[PDB]
This record gives C-alpha cells, sequence and structure tokens, in this order.
C-alpha cells in the first residue's frame, strides 16, 4: 500500500486538458388585439 | 527534491514518503440569465346622446 505493485520502466510524461460547454436560449412572444364598436340610432316623427 | 513547478530546491525527510510535481487543476461554471416581461393594456369609450 505504501510503494505499490509495479514501477515505471518506460513510458511518457506530458500535459492534457479538456473543456465542456453547454448553452441554451429561449425566446417567446405573445400579442393580443380585440376591438368592438357598435352604434344604434332611431328616429320617429308624427304630426296630425 | 528536484525543482518541479516551484522554487530552486526543496528538502524532504525520512518520514515523508513522496513529493509530487504534477500540476492538475479543475474548474466548473454555471451561469444563468432570464427575463420575464408582462404588458396588459385595456381601453373603453362609450358615448350616448
Ligand atoms: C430583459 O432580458 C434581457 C436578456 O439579456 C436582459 O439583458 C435585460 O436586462 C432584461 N431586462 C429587464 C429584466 O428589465
Amino acid at each position: 500500500d505504501d510503494f505499490g505493485t509495479h514501477y515505471f520502466t518506460s513510458g511518457s510524461l506530458g500535459g492534457v486538458y479538456d473543456l465542456l460547454y453547454q448553452f441554451s436560449s429561449e425566446e417567446l412572444k405573445n400579442s393580443g388585439l380585440t376591438e368592438e364598436e357598435a352604434k344604434h340610432c332611431v328616429r320617429i316623427e308624427t304630426k296630425k | 527534491v528536484f525543482s518541479g513547478d516551484g522554487k530552486d530546491f526543496y528538502r524532504l525527510s525520512g518520514n515523508v514518503l513522496s513529493y509530487t510535481f504534477q500540476v492538475k487543476i479543475n474548474n466548473d461554471f454555471n451561469y444563468e440569465f432570464y427575463n420575464s416581461t408582462w404588458s396588459y393594456v385595456k381601453h373603453t369609450s362609450t358615448e350616448h346622446t
């Protein structure tokens, strides 16, 4: 446990790195329009 | 101890078993951005004659 089971006879030594990125985006639009117009008129006339 | 990613030299001891010169660094990031917008408009007009 202190010294191990194997030892390095031949090999390599160098550097390495890694990068991971995650991006998300959401866009939502909503519009509403409601128009109502009403006009009513009456006229009566009588003469005798 | 040989100079690895540090000063000119370093001295170890018998009780110390090992010294390492392997520089490994990690990082993590979690950035967020949002926006919630509301717009309600109402109008009315009544005329009687
Ligand atoms: C609305 O969202 C955009 C998105 O980047 C942000 O830049 C802006 O500051 C927000 N406006 C607010 C929350 O009033």
